[PDB]
Order: structure tokens, then C-alpha cells, then sequence
């Protein structure tokens, strides 16, 4: 999900043109207009006005080019922008209906030149998507053939029979992960021009896809100013072509299984959904949008229209703008780097910003800070395999290596969730809060997988409760690894086809597996113990198994470990519902209550699984889009694509609870901690089920996007990236929202003496009372509530306490508060400076006088009070706050005397 | 770490510097006549101290020399608060270089009695190092102002590895 | 996390023992403080329930308990000379052992009762050999064994569990480390204190005299604070006999040259790092490398070197091999201006890279190994013309190249850490 930079970018630049552009003069363009990736073949394509370049992506290295000549440059014009024959591989409703054709075909990619020509380049390479996934670990499939394909092999100058660099580098040739897979070589490919197409109108935009006629063909949807043209090409020959009338079209896009043109008229941005078999267009005007469209985007199944000032998320189903947000800057380039995070480039082009889909800033490079052309202005960027390659018009590019958040155990309610990132260098960062303690955890733990290979695609990484086990899965090699963190011991199980992995609480692994025998899938439940003596197989650990029905297709699997266990109600053995497994299938979703016995120390050994219900989830709630589900009392609450939805009988009727939820941080004892649009909202699961007001909701103002929370301390932790060309670091900043929580509870009219008792033990609680009195007296607010709350604090002692706490809180709030509000505070507060002086004298708390001496003088309404305070401090020191205070007072007195004395005080002291 | 000292010259800005961020550094120790708070900046914890902020202020001239910084805040709605900057910006120099700071107040209060460009030009003429505009009503640049102040505050040949390849 | 390193063991089915370490690692100059928490898993409510088999909730009495810390130096005679020291090849040598200290005498635990015993060892020797386990030829292992007796059954049963303990070397204020002697008979410290814990105008005259810096004045007044090794380690970043200065030849930037021909310039973010810090490096190679040579690939790594003392080396040849802990590869076929690399070693409360230390028989060092691949810089090192025609000139990757395998090592200090990981 999230993306952070591992380190500052690696700077490179494309080689100059090999051939001579002119007959006598040579012009090395070294100017990159656009870059795009072809993960299906593990190749990255860069475009320049005079040439195309093709690199092997994972082992970054140029492999091919075209270097068009001056004759072609004059006849067809300079290259303008390239597009890919992307395989949609699902329904469009306008072009393809049956998707069974899928399968790997031709690697075609087109480039529109400066005078409306399509060149239709083709890359031929002896590779397949499965082979690429196995060899390079690029997550490409989701609908060694000798060394003949290796290229750019550097043999040693002496003893040429030995290779010093085949791929990344030879280690000059462990039983967990691993036939020469280690080299990770660079594969050769052949680029070739196939056919040139002449267009008599400007190509505003174009999109090519693959369809099935019967034989495989390609369809090009190209938007001319007068409308849309759909051209069918079988073998690079123009087959039947269709024309549809669209006015002032700006950009085509295929979103939510439907093709739509996007025009711009009267300050309107009409979206015209096109249906070509029916030959019809449906126009959907959008809300007020004065500026022209910059680029359209499809993220999470809903369109995202970008403007030079704002970005609006258009919902395809209901056909209405559901969200709008504008960043501080003005957009120049915008594109999704992963499924959730997207990249925004400001007008300066020197810095990039990782924003989440809802507009919350995640990461930013704050260049242009007057550090001084040696400036790198970005023109495009491509992200793949956790590596962002940005490019510039100056012929240079930056290769970034990014982290990547990987989903954890989905909200085990017992303890806070862990936030873990993974890297393509088989490295894992793990951050977990401190839980019970009052001191925040500032450190990130680094785990290195036991392997020197670099083609491992870590598809699953889960931490069990108590952080005493680490279950990870490498898909490209089908290897499960259980890492005991306490003893730092790895155990590997080979030939495992796990489709999903979850922890059922401590030592239990719910594993949705795929069985090669008949391609059937099952759900096993292993019990990986800490110590395995004979190197057992993963099969023998299973104690429960559920065979998924052959016809039913599983969309996802969710495992929730409950915090409070309901009594089974029948050596009773005290059977309780320790956890619950909620399988989601296209035909029916099954909820397996995990009936277990709880020992006093823990070790919730599970006894059986009971199928609670077999609810047929309606298609209206998009079961395929469910990301989390909990079987609440007599119903299911599930986080849909963007909303929380209830399904609780009471005929089974659905209901929408929250409409703009983008993330769920974690669930801790019946609290959800969701992240609504530009807000971090803490509910209680009962209240959310009943559709009541949130427990609290605090805004997200800056890059402090929450990653984890500790509700007992009312803290939210945020991952910050200290970025700089010299070095990059990841740090954790903790924001304490205790004051906001108290304010929200007071707004709820909660009876006092429970809030104080609830948060009395919290260290920031005093300061939580602060920031409320000060803010309330500022402007004009009802002050009586906070005054009573502060007053009762320190009064409910286990001799009278004399109310030291209220004294200190009031002194701190009053001193930091400006003049013209002291009188108001003293009006609300039934006390006077003389009363405060008497109170401290009774308590002999010289610190109050030390911190309130400035307020005492120039009060709201000689000067022997200073000497008295000094003497009191001295006595207290005799009976290092007091010492420091006395020193400061003495210094101030000396200064005053110099400006004006101190001898008198000294004499009085004696 | 080092204890920076920053005389201020209203009292709204000091109040806004606190009561704004609860980022684990709430415990701002307070001395006599001055307020000290630790500020977070790129894994650096720097103790910023405000020395002072009617019936008094005859001693703050002695504070200027000890203070590492001398902030200037002026009300933008009236010219007097803007014109009197010169007397104090000379006085600070009359009383070791300092990281001078210029800022207006009540920017978002009818407004802009003095053009922002004119203020920038005059600040540059006086030699001000950093100029920022803030407001009492939830200022959107006070945090940026203090961040710039913290940044401005203060905080060899290559080793030749002559060893050749193993031959 | 848990705010401390807690190891939980089950003595019997109804009793749990938690060993809490106040810090992940204990330095040479500090004590060892460990809390043993014995808790009964039974409940008082079931204590009066009335064949029942209520034995699980019966109170349990332990007569004698003990805790002892021991240290062993393990080595193989194949590389280390056994003949001059005063299972096929591994040989052990006792370094230190705290005499068996009684944890308690006649303790009784009722259901749902927790009792904590804080054990504080005497001041460890300043030159204690640090814990070292990331090795195969030599290692130093410290273990704390805690045991007791339970009368659960008719026969007196005995429980005894050993847990590893990490020891770090003493570091002075100015980065001076003691050369930990290894060829010694043994060290016999005292038993160590144990506490059960309880559940729940001279100054004026001094100040007057002082009045006649502020922090200094306060310190003087309180006299009538950098002493802990952790504080010295933390403050080390804010500067610049058996003791040896560990930070002696610091240099931010290193220049790599082979046969007087520059290859690349390596710049470190900081002159020295810690065991739990990310090593940030900037390697500028294209502008630095000579025009006649192109660095096509570069693998950086963090390696640990064991320099075996020639005195204690068996004779029967080659430089020590670097036990790599992290590696990062870069392909620089294009004109790679510079490469920023972040070598982050494993960090965990139960697993951290051992710091830099020297002993009598061997020395432990940390270095950055950079292996380059260098080829002749042709006009186009990667592309060769394949098909030329009107409107296009196709190019394709070169089948075979030629180069060398220059490798170098940049020394870098990596000292122990003050920051404590909260523990799993």
C-alpha cells in the first residue's frame, strides 16, 4: 500500500545517439519525453524526439533502440508520446464480453509522432509472464533455457572462461531459499518497426488493447477532435474501423468495465461513456470545474480526474463526484505508482509528492529550499516492483528504491497492529507500539531474510501476537518461512502454494492453500511450534482442514481474533469463541467460530470450528471488493471499496454506515480507528454498528499520516521520511490527541470524575487540561466545564493535598497566555493572585512563585516579593528545580540592579 | 543540546508557538521570565528559549546581547507598528551577529494597510535574514516561521584507498 | 513491544516465571539488573470450591532458588593455537562466573499472587570481553541460569532454565575501549544483591558563597552528570595503558584509486556509526572514474573481519574473509553520476550486530567492501548496430563484454549502542 524511499535516488542518464542525425552534423538529443514499463516482458521503454530506448527493467540496462534517421524525422515528425497495448483482461461492455481468451501474445507498443503517425513497434523476446515472475520476482501474473538469451555478459579480461558480471554481479561460486537463479541475468530482445498508419487529424489521446475475434487481434481507440475512432488490426493490417461522434474530446479512459471519453465544454467536464456495439454515448456533466483537465486516472475502480488546481474522484456506478481535494501546489504530472498511493509533481517539477488516494500527504521531497543550475526537472515517472524511475527532459533519470507496506493480521483485537514495510532487497522493517507502557517506541526493527538472492517476491509477511513468530511467503519460488524472533531462528518449508496467510492468535496459522491435484483449493490451519527437531514438513502441522467447494470461487479470507470471548453455554473446560474465520465466496460467505479453551496464562488451544452462518452476500455490495469483515452480533459489518456496510437481518437488508473510509489503522478492543477523508476517526464497534457519532475525530494536517495508534495513551504514531540527497532516514513522530479526546468527551456531556479518573494516570493529562483552558479563554467559550475539571484534579487524593496540580496547570496556562485575557480568566476563576500566594505558602511550593513571579508583577489590577521568593527557594533547597529557579532569580536581580540592590537581598539572606 | 535564546518583540506568537503541536514534546520546561521548549527537527531536539514577551521591559536590552535571536513582530493594520521596526533593528545591532527575524501580525484580520512587497523590500534593505507572515487566529505559517528559525540557527580531504586489485 | 526484554517460562502447569531485563545489553562498567517475577496461575475464587482435582489451584512452596551468570569462550583448535592457552575441534574456556546467588528461601505462592525479586550484580570488570556470536571460529557466550525447587508432587521437582545475556564493552567518554584480556584463568565476582521489593543550612551557605555557568552553579549547589556508559555512547556523536582510542582515523570521504587511476569517491554521512544505525554512503563514480574506464557494476556490502592475533594463531596462509551482514548491488551501465546506498544491518532487541572490539587473541572490525566491475569505455558500451535501413537504424545489446573485478575495503568504526530496543 504505502511507499517510502529506501535511499536517495541513483542518478543516471541515457547514452547519446549512436547514429548521425544529419548527413554531416550530429545531434545527440539526450531528451526524454516519456517513459513507460512493460512488466509482462520485464522491459522499460523510454522515448525521445528522435529515438526509442528499451531497457531490461529489473537489472536496469539499455538493451535496444531505434535511432530514426532525418528522413523519417521529416516524413513522420518527431516522436511525441508512446502508448501500450495493455491487456485489460476483463469485461468492457463495449468491445469484449468473453474474457476466457486472456494467454500471452505479442508485445506491441505504439508511438504517436508530431504529425499524427502510429509506428506500432513490436518487441519479440523469448519470455513468458510466469517465467518472468519465477526468475525476477516481478509480481506480473495475476489474471533455465540455457544462457542463449543472456546479453551484456562481462567476462574477465584474463581467464575469460569465468564471468565476473552476468546480472547484478557474481558472488564467485544455506538451504532456505535458492540451476543458476542467483545471477539474475539480462535477457536479449529484438525491437522492430512493423507498420506506419497515417491519420488526418490530431491524435489527442489513444489506447490500444487486445481482444479475441476466431483469432487474437488488437483494437485502437483513438480520440480525434471530431470524435472517436476504433480501429481493428489483426496482423498489423487495418481491419474494419468504426467512427463515433464526440465533441471536444480531451482524454479516453477505460474504467469500471466501460470506456469513457472525457471532454471539456460553460465550465463543465462532461464525461461521455461510449458503447460501440449499440453506437451510443451517455453524457454526465460534472460539478463546477473551470480549469481544463490535466489527465484522467483510474484508481480503485473509480475515475480520478486531475486538474491544474484540484483532483476529483468520479464514481462510475452512481455517476457523481464523490470527493474533491486540492494540494497546496498546482499539479503538473499525476499518476498512480501503486494501487493506492499516487505521485503528484508540482509546477516547479523539481520535487515529487506521494499522496494517498483521498488526498492525505504521505511523502514529499522538499527541494528548492534555497540550498543554492544543476536542477533535475521531472517529465514522467514509472513505478514497478517497488522501484520508481523518474525521468527528465535533460536526458537524465533517477532510479528510486522504495519500501512497501504489506498487509498484516487483519485487526487482532487483543493488541495493537504492527506496521511492516518490505523491500526488493529481501529486507523487512517492523514497527510496533509500546502497548501498555507510557513511553513511545521510536525504533524500527530490521529483519534480513536468509538468502543472497534478489528475485524473492515477498507476497505475505505476518507477525503473530506477542511478536514471537514471523511468517513470510515467497511466491515466485513457493517457499514458506517461519522466523522465531526471540531466538532468531529460521525454518523453511518448500513447495507450498499458499494463496492467503493469517494468524489465529499466537501459534496458529490459517492458511488458504492451493492444491495442485485438480487445481482445488483448501483452508488448512497449522500450529507452528517454536522448536522443530527433525525438520518436519508443513503438512503434519495441520490439525484442521476445510475443502472449498469446487464450483465456488473464494474472493478473500479474513481472520479476526476476538478480545472478549462469548461463553459457549454448553470438566466444562470453559469453551469460548476465541476467534472467527470469515471466508468470502462468490456463492456464499461462511463464518467459522473458533471454539477454544483458554488457559490462565494463555495458549488458546482451539477445540473445534463451528459454521455460524452461510449467508449469501448480495452482489450489490460487491463481495469481490470486500477488504475486511467482522461477524458482529447477528450480522456482518464489512469495509467495502470505500464504505462500511452492515448486513444484519432484522429478510436480510444492507445499510451504509460510513461513506468515505479510505483505511483502517487497527482495531483494539471494540474501537475501529478508521481514517475518513482528511480525518482520523476513532469509533466504538457497538456505536458504529448502531450508526452513532464517532468517539473522536481529529484532522490530518500534514505528512503526519497515521500508521498505528496506542489508544490507552491516546497516541498516534506517524512515519516521517527525513529525505536529502546525501542520505535518507525513516523516523517515527507521535502525536498525542489526549486534549482532543477530553474535549470530545466533554462535548458528549459525559459525567465528570470519570474522565479525570480514566486519564489521571496519564503523564500528558495535565498538559491535556492545558491547551483547552488556554484555547477556550482565547476567543470566547464556556469556561466553567474546564475550570471544574481542573479543580477536581489533585483533589480526589487517596492531610489535604492543597491542590498543587491545579496551581501548576493554572500558572502554566496563565503565563503562556497574553494580556487582555488575564482578567477574563480571573473572572471565570474564583481566585486571586493573593490567594495563590497564600496557597503556595501553606504548601511551601516555591515553584509556583518561581513560575508566576512575572505574572505577579504587572498584575491585572517595594517589590519585596522577589526577596521572599528567593528566600523560600533557598529554604526549599535546604529542606534541581529549586536550585535552577533560585539561580535564575539571582541572575534577574543582578541584571535589574545593574540596570537600576542585590546586596540588600544578600544581607536579608544572612 | 545547545540552548538557543530568542528574545521576542503582542504575546500572541509565543502563545501560538505552544498549544499547537502535541508531538511528544509537550513538556516545555519554564524558567523565570523565559519559556524553554524542545523543538523536533529531522531527529534533532533543539531547546528554543524565549527570553521575554508595561511596568517592565527596561531590562530586555540586557537580554538582547545574550539572546541568539531577536524576533520582530509588527501589526500590519497600522503603520506605526511597521515604521518603528527601524529603531529596534538598529538597537539590536548596537547592543556578534544574530539571526534576525521579521514578521507581521493579524494578516487575515479591511486589511493590508502596508503592501507585503513593500515590507519585503524594507526588510531586505534593513538586512533581515528571514521574513514570514503569520496570524493570531490559527496562523498557517507560525510553525513554518519557527521551523525556518530553527533551520537558520547553527548546528578535510578524501582518504585515498591506494590499494590495487589483488594480483 | 513490552518496554523490556521479557522471557516467560512455565515452571509447572500453574506457575509462570518472567525474566525481565532492565536493558538489552549490559556494558562493562555497569551492573546487571534483572527482575524475576513469579506468578501463580490459579484463582482465589476456586480456592474454596467443593473427586474434584482442585490441585491446580493449591498454593505452591519453593524451598531454594538461585541465579548464576556464566561466560564461556568457544574456539576451534584448527585456527586458534590451543598449545599456548593458560567437540571434534571446538574447545571451551571459562571467562567469568558469578557465584550461585540464592534467589529466595522458603517462598510461598498463593493463587493469583505475583512476587518480584530484583537481582543487581556487582560492578562488572571494565575490560569484560563483549558478547560475540556472529562467528564460526571463535565466540563468547554469556548465559544466565535461573533455577529453583517445587514441591508440586511427592518427589521434590527441580526447575532450571538458562537464557542468553548480551554484554557490551566499556566505552569511555572519548571513545576509548579496553583491550579485553582472554588468556586469563577466570573472574569470580561477588554473589550480587537481591531485593524482594515492597508492594504498594550547609546548602544555603554553599549557595551564598557561590553567589558571592547557570548549569555549573546548579551542579555545584547540588554537590552539597555523565557517568553511565550509555550516556557516554549517546554523547559520543557531539564531539569533534590497555585503553585504545576506537575513533582515531575518522574520515568522512574516501577516494578509491587502483594503480593511481581513480575509480570512485565514497562519502559517509557520518564518520562513525553504531550497531543499530543505518550506514549511508554516496559513491560518485562517473565524474571520478578515469575516462578510459567505465564502472559497469558495483556491489557494496557491510562485512565483519576477524583479525586473529599472530601470537594465538595455529601454524599448518591467507587474509581473513569478510563475514558479510548486508549487501546491495547496483548496475551502472549508463553514465551513473552517483549512487546513494543505505546499508542497514539487522536491528532487533534479540538480534543486533556485535560492535567493534579487540581482544587478546583476536580483533573484530567492521568494513565496507565495494566490488567494482570495470570495462573499457567505448562510444556505446551496450548497443551495437544490428539492422540499418531507410527510416530506422536498429541497435541491439552487445553479446559479450570484457572487464576486471577490482575490489576494495573501506574501514569504518561501528561502536556499541546506547539506545535500547523495547523488547518483543
Amino acid at each position: 500500500m504505502h511507499l517510502w524511499p529506501v535511499s536517495p535516488p541513483q542518478l543516471l542518464r541515457i547514452p547519446p545517439r549512436n547514429a548521425e542525425l544529419g548527413e554531416g552534423t550530429k545531434i545527440d538529443d539526450c531528451n526524454i519525453l516519456q517513459s513507460m514499463t512493460l512488466p509482462q516482458a520485464n522491459v522499460l521503454i523510454m522515448l525521445t524526439p528522435t529515438r526509442v530506448l528499451i531497457y531490461n527493467f529489473k537489472p536496469m540496462a539499455l538493451v535496444a533502440s531505434h535511432e530514426r534517421t532525418m528522413a523519417s524525422l521529416k516524413e513522420f515528425g518527431d516522436n511525441r508520446s508512446m502508448k501500450r497495448s495493455a491487456p485489460y483482461n476483463d469485461i468492457i461492455e463495449g468491445l469484449i464480453s468473453k474474457k476466457d481468451s486472456q494467454h500471452q501474445g505479442k508485445l506491441i507498443f505504439y508511438v504517436m509522432t508530431d504529425k499524427n503517425f502510429l509506428l506500432t513497434y513490436q518487441i519479440l523476446k523469448n519470455c513468458t509472464n510466469e517465467i518472468i515472475f519465477k526468475e525476477y520476482g516481478i509480481p506480473v501474473i495475476e489474471p533455465d533455457y540455457n544462457n542463449d538469451d543472456d546479453t551484456l555478459t562481462v567476462f574477465d579480461k584474463n581467464s575469460s572462461s569465468r564471468i565476473i558480471q552476468n546480472g547484478f554481479g557474481i558472488t564467485k561460486e544455506l538451504h532456505f531459499l535458492s540451476e543458476n537463479i542467483d545471477e539474475l541475468p539480462v535477457k536479449k530482445l529484438e525491437l522492430r518497426l512493423k507498420v506506419v498508419l497515417k491519420f488526418d487529424y490530431e491524435i489527442i489521446d489513444m489506447i490500444g488493447i487486445k481482444t479475441f475475434s476466431g483469432r487474437y487481434e488488437e483494437v485502437l481507440i483513438v480520440l480525434f477532435p471530431h470524435g472517436l475512432q476504433i480501429l481493428t488490426i489483426s496482423d498489423f493490417k487495418v481491419s474494419k474501423s468504426s467512427l463515433v461522434e464526440v465533441k471536444k474530446g480531451s482524454k479516453t479512459i477505460v474504467c469500471n468495465k466501460q470506456l469513457m471519453v472525457l471532454s471539456h465544454d460553460e465550465k463543465q467536464t462532461i464525461v461521455s461513456i461510449i458503447d460501440i456495439e449499440k453506437q451510443a454515448v451517455e453524457a454526465i456533466p460534472l460539478t463546477d470545474t473551470p480549469d481544463e483537465l490535466l489527465t484522467c486516472l483510474e484508481v480503485n475502480g473509480y475515475l480520478v480526474v486531475v486538474y491544474k488546481e484540484k483532483i476529483i474522484c468520479f464514481d462510475t456506478r452512481i455517476k457523481k463526484v464523490s470527493h474533491s481535494w486540492k494540494p497546496p501546489f498546482v499539479i503538473k504530472l499525476c499518476d498512480k505508482i501503486n494501487d493506492k498511493i499516487l505521485l503528484l509533481v508540482s509546477e516547479d517539477s523539481v520535487n515529487i509528492h506521494f499522496y494517498t488516494e483521498f488526498g492525505n500527504l504521505l511523502f514529499a521531497t522538499y527541494f528548492d529550499e534555497d540550498d543554492y543550475a544543476a536542477e533535475y526537472k521531472i517529465s514522467d515517472f514509472v513505478c514497478l516492483d517497488k522501484s520508481l524511475i523518474t525521468v527528465s527532459h535533460s536526458g537524465k533519470y533517477q532510479v528510486w528504491k522504495l519500501w512497501e507496506e504489506i498487509k498484516q493480521t487483519q485487526f487482532d483485537f487483543r493488541n495493537p497492529k504492527c506496521y511492516v514495510l518490505t523491500n526488493t532487497n529481501n529486507d523487512v522493517i517492523i514497527y510496533s507500539p509500546v502497548t501498555s507502557s507510557s513511553i513511545n517506541n521510536d525504533n524500527l526493527q530490521v529483519i534480513k531474510l536468509p538468502t543472497k538472492t534478489f528475485n524473492n517476491h515477498i507476497a505475505f509477511v505476518k507477525i503473530n501476537s506477542s511478536l514471537r513468530l514471523f511468517a513470510t511467503y515467497v511466491s515466485n519460488k513457493n517457499i514458506l518461512l517461519i522466523h522465531n524472533l526471540e531466538t532468531n531462528m529460521w525454518s523453511s518449508f518448500a513447495d507450498q502454494n499458499v494463496l492467503d496467510l493469517h494468524w489465529l492468535g499466537d501459534n496458529y496459522l490459517v492458511c488458504h492453500m492451493k492444491n495442485d491435484d485438480g487445481s482445488t483449493n483448501l483452508k488448512c490451519l497449522q500450529i507452528p511450534l517454536q522448536e522443530a527437531n527433525p525438520d518436519v514438513e508443513l503438512s503434519d502441522y495441520v490439525m484442521w482442514e476445510y475443502n472449498v467447494p469446487e464450483n465456488t470461487i473464494v474472493f478473500s479470507l479474513h481472520v479476526n481474533t476476538l478480545s472478549r470471548y462469548k461463553l459457549l453455554k454448553m470438566q466444562p473446560d470453559a469453551l469460548l469463541k476465541t476467534a472467527e474465520i470469515i471466508l468470502v465466496t462468490d456463492t456464499q460467505t461462511i463464518v467459522f467460530d473458533v471454539i477454544s479453551t483458554v488457559h490462565p496464562c494463555g495458549l488458546n488451544i482451539i477445540k473445534k470450528f463451528y459454521q455460524y452462518l452461510k449467508i449469501n452476500i448480495p452482489i450489490d455490495v460487491l463481495p469481490n471488493k470486500i477488504e475486511w469483515i467482522i461477524n458482529m452480533k447477528e450480522g456482518l459489518l464489512f469495509f467495502a471499496d470505500r464504505k462500511f456496510i452492515k448486513l444484519g437481518k432484522v429478510g436480510w437488508q444492507t445499510l451504509t454506515l460510513l461513506d468515505n473510509i479510505e483505511k483502517i489503522i487497527d482495531v483494539i478492543r471494540d474501537e475501529i480507528f478508521v481514517v475518513q477523508g482528511h480525518n482520523y476517526v476513532v469509533y466504538s464497534l457497538e456505536d458504529l454498528w448502531d450508526d452513532k457519532k464517532p468517539l473522536v475525530s481529529i484532522p490530518i494536517e500534514e505528512d503526519l499520516y497515521p500508521i498505528s495508534t496506542t489508544p490507552e495513551t491516546a497516541t498516534t504514531h506517524t512515519l516521517h521520511c527525513i529525505f536529502n540527497a546525501r542520505f535518507s532516514k525513516l523516523v517515527v513522530k507521535h502525536q498525542i490527541y489526549l486534549d482532543q479526546l477530553i474535549l470530545a468527551k466533554l462535548e458528549d456531556n459525559t459525567d465528570l470524575e470519570d474522565i479525570s479518573h480514566n486519564y489521571r494516570f496519564l503523564k500528558p493529562y495535565k498538559f491535556a487540561l492545558e491547551k483547552i483552558l488556554s484555547t477556550k479563554i482565547l476567543r470566547s467559550d464556556s469556561l466553567d466545564d474546564i475550570l471544574k475539571l481542573i479543580k477536581m484534579y489533585d483533589n480526589t487524593d487517596p492531610s489535604p493535598p492543597t491542590h498543587s496540580g491545579m496551581l501548576e496547570i493554572i500558572s502554566n496556562c496563565l503565563r503562556k497566555i497574553e494580556t487582555k485575557y488575564w482578567n477574563h480568566l480571573f473572572t471565570n476563576l474564583k481566585m486571586t493572585p493573593r490567594d495563590l500566594l497564600a496557597l503556595c505558602i501553606e504548601e511551601n511550593e516555591a515553584k509556583m512563585l518561581g513560575v508566576l513571579l512575572l505574572v505577579f508583577l504587572n498584575y491585572d489590577e517595594x517589590x519585596x516579593x522577589x526577596x521572599x521568593x528567593x528566600x523560600x527557594x533557598x529554604x526549599x533547597x535546604x529542606x534541581x528545580x529549586x536550585x535552577x529557579x533560585x539561580x535564575x532569580x539571582x541572575x534577574x536581580x543582578x541584571x535589574x540592579x545593574x540596570x537600576x540592590x542585590x546586596x540588600x537581598x544578600x544581607x536579608x539572606x544572612x | 543540546l545547545t540552548k538557543y535564546k530568542i528574545v521576542f518583540l503582542k504575546t500572541s506568537l509565543i502563545t501560538r508557538f505552544m498549544y499547537d503541536t502535541f508531538d511528544d514534546h509537550y513538556q516545555a520546561t519554564i524558567g523565570i521570565d523565559f519559556l524553554s521548549k524542545t523543538m523536533y527537527l529531522d531527529d534533532k531536539t533543539i531547546r528554543l528559549q524565549l527570553w521575554d514577551t508595561e511596568r517592565f521591559r527596561s531590562l530586555i536590552p540586557s537580554y538582547i546581547r545574550d539572546s541568539r535571536v531577536a524576533i520582530i513582530v509588527y501589526d500590519i493594520t497600522k503603520r506605526k507598528s511597521f515604521e518603528y521596526i527601524d529603531k529596534w533593528i538598529e538597537d539590536v545591532k548596537n547592543e556578534e551577529n544574530v539571526i534576525l527575524c521579521i514578521v507581521g501580525n493579524k494578516s487575515d484580520l479591511d486589511e493590508r494597510q502596508i503592501s507585503t512587497e513593500e515590507g519585503e523590500k524594507k526588510a531586505k534593505l534593513l538586512g533581515a535574514k528571514i521574513f514570514m507572515e503569520t496570524s493570531t487566529k490559527a496562523g498557517y505559517n507560525v510553525k513554518a516561521l519557527f521551523k525556518k528559525i530553527a533551520k537558520s540557527l547553527p548546528e578535510n580531504k578524501p582518504g585515498v584507498i591506494d590499494i590495487s586489485t589483488a594480483e | 513491544m513490552r518496554a523490556h526484554r521479557i522471557d516467560t517460562f512455565l515452571i509447572r502447569e500453574n506457575i509462570k516465571l518472567e525474566i525481565i531485563h532492565e536493558s538489552n545489553s549490559y556494558f562493562g562498567g555497569e551492573h546487571i539488573s534483572i527482575a524475576f517475577r513469579f506468578k501463580h496461575l490459579g484463582s482465589q475464587h476456586e480456592l474454596f470450591n467443593y473427586q474434584k482435582q482442585m490441585y491446580f489451584h493449591q498454593p505452591v512452596t519453593l524451598i531454594s532458588g538461585y541465579v548464576q551468570i556464566s561466560g564461556v569462550f568457544q574456539y576451534d583448535s584448527e585456527v586458534i593455537s590451543e598449545s599456548k592457552f593458560k567437540d571434534t575441534s571446538i574447545k571451551t574456556l571459562p571467562l567469568l562466573l558469578i557465584p550461585q546467588t540464592l534467589l529466595f528461601s522458603e517462598i510461598s505462592l498463593e493463587p493469583g499472587e505475583v512476587r518480584t525479586f530484583y537481582f543487581k550484580s556487582t560492578k562488572l570488570p571494565k575490560d569484560i570481553c563483549p558478547s560475540y556470536s556472529s562467528s564460526k571460529v571463535a565466540s563468547i557466550n554469556y548465559t544466565l541460569e535461573v533455577g529453583a525447587d517445587v514441591l508440586s508432587d511427592d518427589n521434590i521437582e527441580k526447575f532450571s532454565n538458562r537464557v542468553p545475556i548480551t554484554i557490551a564493552p566499556y566505552i569511555s567518554s572519548n571513545a576509548e575501549q579496553y583491550t579485553s584480556r582472554l588468556d586469563k584463568p577466570a573472574i569470580i565476582l561477588k554473589t550480587g544483591n537481591i531485593k524482594e521489593l515492597k508492594p504498594r543550612x550547609x546548602x544555603x551557605x554553599x549557595x551564598x558563597x557561590x553567589x558571592x555557568x547557570x548549569x555549573x552553579x546548579x551542579x555545584x549547589x547540588x554537590x552539597x552528570k555523565s557517568y553511565s556508559v550509555r550516556d557516554n555512547i549517546s554523547n559520543l556523536e557531539q564531539k569533534m595503558s590497555n585503553l585504545l582510542p576506537q575513533l582515531i582515523n575518522l574520515q568522512n570521504a574516501y577516494q578509491i584509486n587502483r594503480n593511481n587511476e581513480t575509480m570512485a569517491k565514497v562519502s559517509l554521512s557520518a564518520p562513525f556509526y553504531k550497531t543499530t544505525d543505518d550506514i549511508n554512503l554516496v559513491i560518485e563514480l562517473d565524474p571520478i572514474t578515469t575516462p578510459l574506464l567505465k564502472v559497469t557494476s558495483l556491489t557494496v556490502s557491510l562485512e565483519s573481519f576477524e583479525i586473529i592475533n599472530p601470537k594465538y594463531k595455529t601454524e599448518g596462509g591467507s587474509k581473513p574473509k569478510g563475514n558479510s551482514v548486508y549487501e546491495k548491488h547496483f548496475i551502472c551501465f549508463d553514465e551513473c553520476k552517483s549512487v546513494s546506498v543505505k546499508l542497514l544491518p539487522p536491528r532487533s532487541p534479540t538480534n543486533q550486530i556485535t560492535g567493534q572490539f579487540k581482544t587478546d587473541v583476536f580483533q573484530h572490525k567492521w568494513m565496507i567492501g565495494l566490488k567494482f566491475v570495470i570495462i573499457a569505455k567505448t562510444e556505446s558500451i551496450t548497443l551495437d548496430q544490428f539492422y540499418e535501413d531507410k527510416k530506422g537504424i536498429l541497435f541491439h545489446s552487445k553479446e559479450n563484454l570484457e572487464g576486471e573485478e577490482f575490489t576494495c575495503y573501506v574501514p569504518i568504526p561501528i561502536l556499541c549502542t546506547s539506545e535500547d530496543f523495547m523488547g518483543w
